[PDB]
C-alpha cells in the first residue's frame, strides 16, 4: 500500500461491455487465459516469499529530530552556532526539493486520468501547483549556487524591504 | 554467385561471339589469330571488338589492355587475369 | 602517363575518345537499336577524314572532336558495376586479407589445415631458396644506370622464376 | 609460508594500521560528546558511552 | 584480482548502498509534511522561511 | 574443387581473451547473484515501524535492506 | 583518510626490495587491494561532508576524482611496459615507484582541507611528472616539452601563493569550512579585479585555456603512456577541482570579470574543434580534443549554476575516461606500427579484428552517445548556459556537431578502408591490451547505470 | 490492468534476449538467422493482441 | 636514424645551388619545382602541386597505393589532408562552375519569392466559423469555473 492521505486517487469508474454480437468474445477467452495460466504460480511464489521471510523479521525507521532555534539568533561569528542553523536549513532545502517533485508527479497524474478533458478537474492541481512554485521562485531561486544560508536571508530582507517600500508608496 | 567456369567454356564463348561479328570470316577465325598481323582487320574495329567483349562479360578492360593483346588466347589470359580461373 | 613510354600517341587518344564517346551514347541512347544505328553514325563520322595523311589536320580535327564530345557528354554514364567510380568497386573487398599474414596463427589452428600450411611452408622455402642467386644477380646486372621502364625482362637467361613474382603473383583471390 | 615469501603482508598490515591510527585520533578528537544541540540525549542504559 | 573481486562487487556495492543525500528519508518526510498540512488545513510551503516576526529592516 | 580457403586473420587469441574474460566474471558473477537471490529470498528487508518510546536507536536499523 | 594514506607510502618499499621479475605482481596486486579499500569510503551522507581531523575532508567533488585515481594505477602501471620492458631494473623500480610518490601527492591534493597545503601539493603534483616524461620522453624534443610544461605550470600557479597568503591575512585560517562560513563579499575595486585575475589565471593556464593551450599538445605527443594517462585526466581534472574549490569566495567581482574568460573559451573551444579536423600526428588529436572538452568544462565552472556545477563534474569523470582509453590504444597502435604519423596505419578491419570494436565503443563515448555520462555533462551545460545566455546554444551545438564529426573522423580514418599491404608487423591483439580495454570501460557503463554518485556537491 | 502492461513490456524485452545470447554463448548458433526470425515472430504474435484490446 | 640534410629549412635562395638541392632532395622537375614564393607564412622551401590530384590519376594507371593515389616517391602536396577522396573529390565538373551556382541560387530566390506570394495569397473556402455551444466553448478555454461569463450567442441560417 501507500499513504492515500499524501497520494489522493478519484473513484474508480468502470463501464460493462454489451454484445450484440456472436464471435464468441475471443477477448475475454484470452484474457482468462493469461489469469489462469501466469496469475496462479507468480501469487504462489509471492506466497512461498511472504512466509519465508515471515520467520523471522527486521525494522527500518524514520529518522526524527530536534530542532535546533534560528540563524538569527547567532551573532555574527558563531561557528558552533551557525553549523547547526545551516544544516537545520540545508535539510529543509532538500525536503522541500522533494515537496516540489510530489506535487509535479501529482500534476503529471491529473494529465494522465483526465485524457482529453485538461481543461477540467485539473484546475485545482494546476492551480496549487502555480502556488507553490511562486512560493518557491520567489524564495529558494534567485540565489546561485554556492548557498551557505545568509544569501537566503539577505535575499529574505532585500524582497521584503523593496516590498515594503513599493507597498508604501502605493499604499 | 558463383558460376562454373573453365578455360575451355571461356576460350569457345569467345571465339563464338568473335565469330558471329560481320567482316571478318567465320573461315579463317583461330585462337592464335593476330587481329593486327595476318588477318588484317583494323584496329578501330578491334576496339569495336574490346569493347563487346566488355560488354558480354561485365566489366572495362582498361585502356592501357586495349592495345596489346590482338589475340584471342591473351583475351582469354587478361579476362582469366580479371576473373581468377584457374582449378 | 603510362608504364611503357612518356608520349601516349595521336592514335592513342583518338582511340580512347572513341570508347569514352561510344560508351556516353550507349548511356545517352537506350533500347540499343537507335544506340546501334548512331553507333555506324559515329563510326562513318570517324571515317569521314580517316583518309587524312596529315598530322597537324588530324590534331586540329581530334581538338574540335575534343570540343564536340564534351558539348554532349553525360551527367552518370553507363559505368560498370566493377569498374572504379562504379557500383561494386571493392563491393567484396571484405575479405581481401593480404597473403603475408597467416604466419601468426596459433598451433591448433595450424593442427586444424595441415597440408595446405605444408605447402605453404614449401612454397615459402621456394621463395627464400630462390631468392639470393637468380633475382639478385638479374638485379645487378639488367638494371642500367636509368631503368627508365615500369617493367621488367623475365628470367629467359636459363632457368626458374622470373624476378619480383611474389606480390604480383600471389595476390588474393578477388572472392571471399 | 610467511617466511618463505613475506612480501605481501606489508600494505594490508598498514591499512590496519593506519585504521588504528584514525580510532586513536577519534579518542585524541573525543571532545563534546553529547555537547550537542540537535545530538544531545541521556547516556542511557546499557554501560556509559554514547558512541566510540 | 582485477575484473572479478574487484568489479562486480564494486558493482553490487554501488548498486545498493545507504541512502545518498538522505533521499528515501527525504520522501518519506516530505510526504508525512505534505499530510501534516493537508490535514491541518493551513497551505504548504509559506514564504518568508526564517521567522519574518523576527526581522529589523534599516530604513531610509 | 568447389571450396577454397578463405583466409581468416586469426582467431585464437581474441576468442582467448573473450573466454578469459567471461569466465572470471562469471567465476563471482554466478556466486554473487544467486547470494543475493538467497538473501531475498531468506531474509527479506524489515518492517515500516516506528521508533517506540523509550529507546536509543542504533545508527543502523535505519535501513530496508539487509546487506546495506 | 590516513589509513589510506599510509598504505599509499608502504606500497613504495616493496617495488624496491622485492626479487626479479615480481615486482610487475606485486604492484598491481596491492594497487587493486588499496582500490577497493578506498573505494569503501563513500558514505557521504545528506547535508554535511565528512571531516577527518585538521587535514582531511569530502565533498562529493572529491570522492570520485579519488576513487578514479585509485583506479587509474593499475591501468597506467599496465599500460607502462613493453616500451620499457628491456630496460633496467634500477632504472624501472625507479620509474615504478616515481608513479607511486606521485599519486600519494596526488591523494593529497584531492584530499586538502587547507588550501596553502593545496598549494603546495599542487606543486607537488608538477614535479614528478616532468622526470617522466623527460626521462623517457620517446621523441626528439622532449627538452622542449618538460621545459614548457614546468614554466607554465609554475609561473601561472605561482601568484595564487600570494594571493592565498593575503586572504589567510585578511580572514584568518584557510580551512573550506570556515572559508564557506566566514566569508563577506568582495566589491568591484581593483584589488578584487587583480586577485581573481591572479587566482583564475593560475587556473585557466592549468585548464589550459586556449590562449595558453600550446602547452599540452607537445606535453602529450612526448610523454610516456603512463605520464600521458595521469597528465590528461588526473592533472587536468584536478585543474578544475582546484577551481571549483576557491571559486566559493568571490562572488560579486566574478560578475564583472568572468566575461572575457567564458568568450575566449567557446571561441577558442570551436577554434579547437576546428584544429584537430585536419592534423596528422594521431596521437596529438586527443590531445585538442581534450583542450576542447576542457574549454566547455571552464565555461560550466564560471556561469555559478547548480546544473552546471553537477554536469562539470560528470563532464570531468567521464572525459578522464575516455580520454586514458584513447591514449591507451594510441599506444596500441604505435607499439605495432612505431609511427605516430595518422596515414600509414590504415585498414585493420580485418587484421587485429576486435580492436576495431573498442576503437569504435571509445569513439561513441567521445562522441556524446547519449546514455554515456560525457552526454550527461554536455547536455546539462547546454541547459544552463542557455539560462545563463539564451543565444549561447549556437556555438554549443556547432562544438557538439564538430566534435562528433573528429572523433568519428578519426575513427574511420586510421582504422577503416585499405590494408597498405607493406606493413608485415602487426600482430594479432595481445591480452594485455584488450584487459586494459576491459579496463577502462566496463566501469564507464556500470557507472552509467547509477550515475547517482558522481553528480557535484549541488546534488 | 495488468494484462496490457505486461504484454507491452514484454513485447520489448523480448528482443534484448539474443544480443546477450550471443554474448553469453561462445558457441555457434549456425541458425542464428532462425533464432532471431521465431522471436521476433514472437514479439509480433505479443503485440497483434493488446493494440486490439486498445481500440477494444 | 635519419640525414639531418634531408630535411627543409630555409626558402628558395640561393637559386643555383638552394634550388639545385632541394630539386635533388624531393626528386622532382628542377626547374619546375616551385617555392611558394617566400611568403613568410612559414611553408620552408615546399612544392606547390596542381591541387586536385585525385579525381584525376584514374585507378587503371595502376601504382602502388590503393587509395591515395600514392606511389611513396612523391612531392606528398601540403595540402593533400584536405584533397584526399573521401573528403573533397575535385571531379572535372559535368557543366561548369558559374552555370551551377548561378542556377542554384536563383531557382531558390525563385521559390522563396514564390513562397512570400503564397504567404501573402492564402486559399479558402467558402467556410464560416463552427458553432461551439458554450459562447465559443468555454470551460475548455484557460477555465474560471465561477467566475467569468461573456454572453455571446449562435443564430441560425
Ligand atoms: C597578481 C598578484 C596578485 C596578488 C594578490 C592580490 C592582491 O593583494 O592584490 C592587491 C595588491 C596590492 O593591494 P593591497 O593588497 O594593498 O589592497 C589592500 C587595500 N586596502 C589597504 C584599502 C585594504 O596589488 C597587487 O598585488 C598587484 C598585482
Ligand atoms: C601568462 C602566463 C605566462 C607564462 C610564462 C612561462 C614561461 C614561458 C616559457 C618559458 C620557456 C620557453 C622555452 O621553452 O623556450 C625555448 C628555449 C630553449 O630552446 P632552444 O633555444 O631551442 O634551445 C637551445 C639549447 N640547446 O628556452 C629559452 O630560451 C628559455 C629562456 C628563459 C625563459 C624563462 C622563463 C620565463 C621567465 C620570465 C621572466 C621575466
Ligand atoms: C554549420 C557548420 C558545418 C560544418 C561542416 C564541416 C564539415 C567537415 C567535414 C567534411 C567532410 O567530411 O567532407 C567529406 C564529405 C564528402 O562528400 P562528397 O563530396 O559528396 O563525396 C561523395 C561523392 N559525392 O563531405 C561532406 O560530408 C560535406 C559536409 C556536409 C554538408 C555540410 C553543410 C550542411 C548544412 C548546409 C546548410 C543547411
Amino acid at each position: 500500500s501507500w499513504d492515500k492521505d499524501v497520494y489522493p486517487e478519484p473513484p474508480r469508474r468502470t463501464p460493462a461491455p454489451s454484445p450484440q454480437t456472436s464471435l464468441p468474445n475471443p477477448i475475454t477467452y484470452l484474457t482468462k487465459a493469461f489469469d489462469l495460466l501466469v496469475d496462479r504460480p507468480v501469487t504462489l511464489v509471492r506466497e512461498f516469499i511472504e512466509r519465508q521471510h515471515a520467520k523471522n523479521k527486521y525494522y527500518y525507521y524514520h529518522r526524527e529530530f530536534r530542532r535546533v532555534p534560528d540563524i538569527t539568533e547567532c551573532h555574527e561569528k558563531d561557528v558552533l552556532c551557525m553549523f547547526e542553523a545551516e544544516m537545520q536549513w540545508k535539510r529543509d532545502y532538500k525536503v522541500d526539493q522533494e515537496i516540489v517533485n510530489i506535487i509535479q508527479e501529482r500534476l503529471k497524474a491529473c494529465q494522465q486520468r483526465e485524457g482529453e478533458s485538461h481543461r477540467q478537474n485539473c484546475a485545482k492541481e494546476l492551480q496549487q501547483f502555480t502556488q507553490v512554485v511562486k512560493a518557491y521562485q520567489d524564495r529558494y531561486h534567485d540565489l546561485g549556487a554556492h548557498y551557505s544560508a545568509r544569501k537566503c536571508l539577505a535575499k529574505q530582507k532585500q524582497r521584503m524591504l523593496a516590498e515594503r517600500k513599493a507597498t508604501k508608496e502605493a499604499a | 554467385d558463383a558460376p562454373p567456369l573453365t578455360l575451355e567454356g571461356i576460350k569457345d564463348r569467345v571465339l563464338y561471339v568473335l565469330k558471329l561479328y560481320d567482316k571478318i570470316d567465320p573461315e579463317k577465325l583461330s585462337v592464335n589469330s593476330h587481329f593486327m598481323k595476318d588477318l588484317g582487320l583494323d584496329s578501330l574495329d578491334q576496339v569495336e571488338i574490346i569493347m563487346a567483349m566488355e560488354d558480354e562479360f561485365g566489366f572495362e578492360i582498361p585502356d592501357i589492355d586495349a592495345e596489346k593483346l590482338m589475340c584471342p588466347q591473351e583475351i582469354v589470359d587478361y579476362i582469366a587475369d580479371k576473373k581468377d580461373v584457374y582449378e | 602517363f603510362l608504364p611503357s613510354a612518356a608520349y601516349l600517341t595521336h592514335q592513342q587518344k583518338v582511340l580512347q575518345l572513341y570508347k569514352r564517346a561510344l560508351r556516353h551514347l550507349e548511356s545517352r541512347c537506350v533500347h540499343r537499336d537507335k544506340y546501334r544505328y548512331f553507333a555506324c553514325l559515329l563510326r562513318a563520322r570517324f571515317d569521314e577524314h580517316k583518309n587524312e595523311k596529315d598530322m597537324v589536320k588530324a590534331t586540329q580535327l581530334l581538338r574540335e572532336a575534343e570540343k564536340e564530345f564534351w558539348h554532349g557528354q553525360h551527367p552518370q554514364p553507363y559505368i560498370f558495376p566493377e569498374s572504379p567510380g562504379g557500383t561494386s568497386y571493392e563491393r567484396y573487398e571484405c575479405y581481401k586479407v593480404p597473403e603475408w599474414c597467416l604466419d601468426d596463427w596459433h598451433p591448433s589452428e595450424k593442427a586444424m589445415y595441415p597440408d595446405y600450411f605444408a605447402k605453404r611452408e614449401q612454397w615459402k622455402k621456394l621463395r627464400r631458396e630462390s631468392w639470393e642467386r637468380e633475382v639478385k644477380q638479374l638485379q645487378e646486372e639488367t638494371p642500367v644506370g636509368g631503368p627508365r621502364t615500369e617493367a621488367l625482362p623475365p628470367a629467359r637467361k636459363q632457368g626458374d622464376l622470373p624476378p619480383l613474382w611474389w606480390h604480383i603473383v600471389t595476390r588474393p583471390r578477388e572472392r571471399p | 609460508v610467511v617466511r618463505d615469501h613475506w612480501i605481501h603482508v606489508l600494505v594490508p598490515v598498514g591499512f590496519v594500521f593506519g585504521y588504528y591510527l584514525d580510532r586513536k585520533n577519534d579518542e585524541k578528537l573525543a571532545a563534546f560528546r553529547n555537547k550537542s544541540l540537535l545530538y544531545k540525549r541521556e547516556l542511557k542504559p546499557n554501560e556509559e558511552v554514547t558512541w566510540k | 584480482f582485477g575484473f572479478s573481486i574487484v568489479l562486480v562487487l564494486g558493482s553490487t556495492f554501488v548498486a545498493y548502498l545507504p541512502d545518498y543525500r538522505m533521499q528515501e528519508w527525504a520522501r518519506r518526510e516530505a510526504e508525512r509534511l505534505v499530510k501534516y498540512r493537508e490535514a491541518h488545513g493551513l497551505p504548504l510551503m509559506e514564504s518568508n522561511c526564517f521567522d519574518p516576526s523576527k526581522i529589523q529592516l534599516p530604513e531610509d | 574443387g568447389k571450396r577454397l580457403f578463405i583466409i581468416k586473420p586469426s582467431g585464437f587469441y581474441d576468442k582467448r581473451f573473450l573466454k578469459l574474460l567471461r569466465f572470471y566474471i562469471l567465476l563471482t558473477g554466478i556466486p554473487v547473484v544467486i547470494g543475493i537471490t538467497l538473501i531475498n529470498v531468506f531474509i527479506g528487508e524489515a518492517e515500516l515501524a516506528e521508533i517506540p518510546e523509550g529507546y536509543v536507536p542504533e545508527h543502523w536499523e535505519y535501513f530496508k535492506h539487509p546487506i546495506s | 583518510m590516513l589509513k589510506y594514506i599510509i598504505p599509499t607510502m608502504m606500497l613504495m618499499p616493496l617495488t624496491w626490495l622485492s626479487k626479479n621479475s615480481m615486482i610487475w605482481i606485486n604492484t598491481t596486486l596491492h594497487s587493486l587491494l588499496i582500490s577497493l579499500t578506498s573505494l569503501l569510503l563513500l558514505n557521504q551522507f545528506g547535508d554535511n561532508s565528512l571531516n577527518f581531523s585538521l587535514t582531511f575532508f569530502s565533498d562529493s567533488l572529491s570522492t570520485p576524482l579519488l576513487i578514479l585515481t585509485m583506479w587509474l594505477l593499475p591501468l597506467m602501471l599496465m599500460a607502462s611496459q613493453h616500451h620499457l620492458s628491456k630496460e633496467n631494473l634500477a632504472r624501472k623500480k625507479l620509474f615504478i615507484s616515481m608513479l607511486i610518490l606521485l599519486q600519494l601527492f596526488l591523494i593529497m591534493t584531492f584530499t586538502a582541507t587547507e588550501l596553502i597545503f593545496f598549494y603546495i601539493m599542487f606543486e607537488a603534483t608538477l614535479v614528478p611528472t616532468l622526470i617522466i616524461i623527460t626521462r623517457w620522453g620517446n621523441q626528439t624534443e622532449r627538452l622542449n616539452a618538460g621545459l614548457y610544461f614546468l614554466f607554465y605550470t609554475l609561473a601561472g600557479s605561482l601568484p595564487l601563493l600570494v594571493a592565498l597568503i593575503y586572504i589567510q591575512n585578511t580572514m584568518g585560517s584557510l580551512n573550506f569550512l570556515i572559508l564557506q562560513y566566514w566569508v563577506q563579499p568582495m566589491p568591484n575595486s581593483w584589488s578584487n579585479t587583480f586577485m581573481w585575475l591572479a587566482c583564475m589565471m593560475a587556473f585557466m593556464v592549468k585548464m589550459p585555456l586556449y590562449g595558453l593551450h600550446l602547452w599540452l599538445p607537445k606535453a602529450h605527443v612526448e610523454a610516456p603512456i603512463a605520464g600521458s594517462m595521469v597528465l590528461a585526466a588526473i592533472l587536468l581534472k584536478l585543474g578544475g577541482y582546484g577551481m571549483m574549490r576557491i571559486t566559493l569566495l568571490l562572488n560579486p567581482i566574478t560578475d564583472f570579470m568572468a566575461y572575457p574568460f567564458i568568450m575566449l573559451s567557446l571561441w577558442g573551444m570551436i577554434m579547437t574543434s576546428s584544429i584537430c579536423l585536419r592534423q596528422t600526428d594521431l596521437k596529438s588529436l586527443i590531445a585538442y580534443s581534450s583542450v576542447s572538452h576542457m574549454a566547455l568544462v571552464i565555461v560550466a565552472i564560471l556561469i555559478q549554476t547548480p546544473w552546471s556545477y553537477m554536469g562539470a563534474t560528470a563532464l570531468m569523470i567521464a572525459h578522464g575516461l575516455t580520454s586514458s582509453m584513447l591514449f591507451c590504444l594510441a599506444n596500441s597502435n604505435y607499439e605495432r606500427v612505431h609511427s605516430r604519423t595518422m596515414i600509414l596505419a590504415r585498414g585493420l578491419q580485418t587484421l587485429l579484428p576486435l580492436m576495431a570494436a573498442w576503437w569504435l565503443l571509445a569513439s561513441l563515448t567521445n562522441l556524446a552517445l547519449p546514455p554515456s555520462i560525457n552526454l550527461i555533462g554536455e547536455l546539462f551545460v547546454v541547459m544552463s548556459t542557455f539560462s545563463w545566455s539564451n543565444i549561447t546554444i549556437i556555438l554549443m551545438g556547432l562544438n557538439m556537431v564538430i566534435t562528433a564529426l573528429y572523433s568519428l573522423y578519426m575513427l574511420i580514418t586510421t582504422q577503416r578502408g585499405k590494408h597498405t599491404h607493406h606493413i608485415n608487423n602487426i600482430l594479432p591483439s595481445f591480452t594485455r591490451e584488450n584487459a586494459l580495454m576491459s579496463l577502462h570501460m566496463l566501469p564507464l557503463l556500470l557507472l552509467s547505470l547509477n550515475p547517482k554518485i558522481i553528480l557535484g556537491p549541488l546534488y | 490492468m495488468n494484462l496490457f502492461s505486461s504484454l507491452t513490456l514484454v513485447t520489448l524485452i523480448l528482443l534484448t534476449m539474443p544480443i546477450a545470447a550471443i554474448n553469453f554463448n561462445t558457441h555457434k548458433f549456425t541458425n542464428y538467422p532462425l533464432y532471431v526470425k521465431t522471436t521476433i515472430s514472437c514479439a509480433f504474435i505479443t503485440s497483434m493482441i493488446p493494440t486490439m484490446m486498445f481500440i477494444h | 636514424s635519419h640525414i639531418t640534410k634531408d630535411m627543409l629549412p630555409g626558402p628558395y635562395p640561393k637559386t643555383p645551388e638552394e634550388r639545385a638541392a632541394a630539386a635533388k632532395k624531393y626528386n622532382m622537375r628542377v626547374e619546375d619545382y616551385e617555392p611558394y614564393p617566400d611568403d613568410g607564412m612559414g611553408y620552408g622551401d615546399y612544392p606547390k602541386l596542381p591541387d586536385r590530384s585525385q579525381q584525376e590519376r584514374d585507378p587503371w594507371y595502376d601504382w602502388d597505393h590503393p587509395d591515395l593515389r600514392l606511389n611513396w616517391g612523391e612531392p606528398m602536396h601540403w595540402d593533400l589532408d584536405m584533397y584526399i577522396r573521401n573528403r573533397v573529390d575535385t571531379s572535372p565538373t559535368p557543366v561548369n562552375w558559374n552555370l551551377m551556382c548561378k542556377h542554384l541560387f536563383g531557382f531558390v530566390a525563385f521559390m522563396l519569392f514564390m513562397f512570400w506570394v503564397g504567404e501573402t495569397y492564402p486559399t479558402y473556402q467558402p467556410v464560416g466559423p463552427k458553432q461551439y455551444p458554450y459562447n465559443n466553448l468555454y470551460l475548455e478555454r484557460g477555465g474560471d469555473p465561477n467566475k467569468e461569463p461573456e454572453p455571446v450567442v449562435h443564430y441560425e441560417i
